[PDB]
């Protein structure tokens, strides 16, 4: 299929109306970041020739 | 099949037609002695970085 970016949301804009929140949600989200890799050392002489 | 290693006793039970043993990385880590049909693990010698 042709993908859809998101649901349409026509914001009810006018020159004298505002939307004020009356409540809140405390949301906890995860962010995973790699920091380091495996430290590898190669004996070049032994790898090429044994 | 030649190489250098420490030959220890092995708990790997070979099938009777198999002679050598390989790990994931296709290196010979198990072998069968031709004189006496026993299985030997080939641990690589203790190479290290000084
Ligand atoms: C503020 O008012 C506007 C219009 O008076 C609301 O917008 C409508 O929302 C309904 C619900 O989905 C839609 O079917 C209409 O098409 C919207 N109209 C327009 C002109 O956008 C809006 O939802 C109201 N906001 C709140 C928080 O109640
Ligand atoms: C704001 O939202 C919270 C939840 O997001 C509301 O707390 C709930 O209130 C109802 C009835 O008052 C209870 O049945 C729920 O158990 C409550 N949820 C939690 C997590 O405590 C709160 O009432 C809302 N406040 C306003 C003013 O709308
Ligand atoms: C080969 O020689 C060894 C030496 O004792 C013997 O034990 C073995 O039975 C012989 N035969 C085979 C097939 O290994």
């Amino acid at each position: 299929y042709t993908m859809s970016l998101g649901a349409e949301n026509s914001v009810a804009y006018s020159n004298n109306s505002i939307a004020i929140p009356t409540n809140f949600t405390i949301s906890v989200t995860t962010e995973i970041l790699p920091v380091s890799m495996t430290k590898t050392s190669v004996d070049c002489t032994m790898y090429i020739c044994g | 099949l030649t190489g250098t290693g420490v030959l220890t006793e092995s708990n790997k039970k070979f099938l009777p037609f198999q002679q050598f043993g390989r790990d994931i990385a296709d290196t010979t880590d198990a072998v069968r002695d031709p004189q006496t049909l026993e299985i030997l693990d080939i641990t690589p010698c203790s190479f290290g970085g000084v």
